[PDB]
């Protein structure tokens, strides 16, 4: 971590890889992070499509306001990851909508 | 100007909910004005609030910088006072913004609501010009919406949350301290004098309890020592500024080249006059340290000084 | 047997009181005569399914089951903290931690 001496978001970026969340806990939210305008909605994004539980309540207990983050646009994105276990969604969009859909098909709100 | 502000009425108070915390808290508001009579806030505050009369009264006072305390004291110090704020119906005054000694103790309601019951009413007194949003709170009697998100380069700290209750106290600049303290002095001089519900004629105590602080705790605790019913005093030594200072002076009392601390200003100007004056009147004075000396809990040493 | 039929009987009596309020007021021996009537009619649930409450009410209901959630948890945290199992297991590691 501080080795790279980057910005916060990047460590921040590492710890939600790594899936540790003591480290990002005691290390990287400290006394005047001086965090960027819009990197912690960036981050609860990234947190999201990754299955965090632990980050992402860490993020909600930092300032970060799902009534501001959550928008049409960033669910859209959260009903189309990839990153994450598996899931039935796509079988009944295609059951529901039978089989009309193309290959890599774009998933919208109606369909769910 | 001189203070050539118009007396419009007031048009913000209600209720808000902080967004964006670890949790969800509702806290009346009112601003009014620096003139307000405390028997009129005290009737706001029993009547609109339904408050009831506290059985204590406690006074926290620190330093508006951000400072930080060291580990095991700021847990202890939590602790002891939420027992002594719980066990025993009471109001906590602070100065209401999310900094210094307001912080630590809106940190120790985090912890108290975590793993326990009840509500602790605590009254936050701010100025009006220093919260970050003067706006998004002009709502007459609605909820507001409100972000606990702060950023370095607003210059208006915002609201501390976890606070029950607030009262915004207005003169007209924004940015500036020093338009609630005559104000604060003068509802817990009229708390004071009120009746407790014993007959035997015993007002509601009310106790002084310093962490940190500055230039200007020594002289708060100086007015609150003068005052002609004495205010018991409490002070932790570990925080390290004036608090310590008032500490040193406790021991080895009745060395002055062992008052070099140069924390404040130049070593050429002094208050060696009131930090005497505070020696003097030293028997009201209680001073809490971890195995020094006696009263090993907070909650123990407030209330031995009542 | 008859705990499971207990159980279906309490279920079904749900099915039996919405079957009896959507029924009409005649029996059927004399039910010809509004069996006739929805037929002019058709050319022309206050309580019993739902319950209309205004905003209010909404929010008082809304915080009245907050708290009732947060008190949930809180009362089974506390439970889960004083168990025998909980003390057992905290005490051996720090009487290690201790030893150690």
């Amino acid at each position: 971590l501080k080795g790279a001496n980057a910005s916060a978001p990047d460590q921040l970026s590492l710890a939600l890889a790594w899936n540790r969340v003591d480290i990002a806990r005691s290390q990287i939210f400290i006394y005047g992070q001086q965090w960027p305008v819009g990197s912690l909605e960036q981050a609860m994004l990234d947190a999201l499509v990754l299955d965090r539980v632990d980050f992402v309540k860490l993020l909600i207990e930092n300032g970060v306001s799902m009534h501001r983050f959550l928008t049409i646009s960033r669910l859209e994105e959260l009903y189309n990851t990839r990153h994450g276990p598996s899931n039935t969604l796509y079988h009944l969009v295609r059951d529901v909508k039978k089989g009309n859909l193309p290959p890599d098909y774009r998933i919208s709100l109606i369909d769910i | 100007i001189s203070k050539h502000t118009q007396l419009s009425p007031t048009d913000a108070f209600g209720t808000i909910e902080f967004q964006g915390g670890g949790h969800s808290n509702k806290a009346m508001y009112v601003r009014v004005s620096f003139d307000t009579k405390p028997d009129l806030l005290l009737h706001l505050m029993t009547k609109e609030w339904q408050l009831e009369l506290p059985k204590l009264l406690i006074s926290v006072h620190g330093g508006l910088q951000n400072f930080e305390l060291q580990p095991k004291l700021k847990q202890v110090f939590g602790k002891g006072l939420i027992k002594a704020a719980m066990t025993t119906g009471a109001w906590i005054f602070t100065g209401g913004v999310n900094t210094g000694v307001i912080r630590h103790v809106g940190d120790a309601l985090k912890d108290h609501a975590s793993k326990s019951r009840g509500k602790i009413c605590t009254i936050g007194i701010a100025p009006w010009g220093i919260v970050e949003n003067q706006e998004d709170l002009i709502g007459r009697d609605v909820v507001r919406p409100y972000q606990t998100m702060s950023n370095p380069m607003s210059k208006l700290t915002v609201l501390n949350s976890m606070h029950s209750h607030f009262i915004l106290a207005d003169n007209g600049t924004t940015g500036k301290y020093g338009a609630e303290v005559k104000l604060r002095r003068q509802l817990e001089k009229h708390i004071s004098l009120q009746k407790i519900n014993t007959r035997i004629g015993q007002g509601v105590p009310v106790v002084a309890l310093i962490v940190e602080g500055g230039p200007n705790v020594i002289s708060i605790v100086l007015e609150y020592l003068r005052d002609t019913p004495p205010v018991p005093v409490v002070v932790c030594d570990g925080s390290g500024r004036a608090s310590d200072i008032l500490a040193f002076g406790h021991k080895y009392s009745e060395v002055t080249i062992q008052k070099t601390f140069t924390y404040t200003r130049t070593q050429a100007q002094h208050l060696f006059i009131i930090l005497m004056e505070c020696m003097k009147k030293k028997e009201l004075i209680t001073v809490f340290r971890m195995g020094s000396e006696g009263h090993q809990d907070i909650d123990l040493a407030i209330l031995t000084a009542l | 047997v008859k705990s499971i039929s207990n159980q279906v009987w309490k279920f079904q009596r749900y099915q039996l009181i919405m079957t009896f309020h959507e029924r009409p007021v005649l029996p059927p021996p004399l039910i010809i005569f509004s069996h006739m009537t929805m037929i002019f009619q058709h050319v022309c649930r206050d309580y019993g399914l739902k319950l209309f409450i205004t905003d209010d009410e909404l929010k008082k209901v809304h915080d009245f089951e907050e708290q009732c959630i947060e008190e949930y948890f809180r009362e089974k945290d506390d439970r889960f903290n004083s168990s025998n199992d909980e003390r057992i297991r905290v005490t051996s590691e720090r009487v290690e931690n201790m030893s150690m």
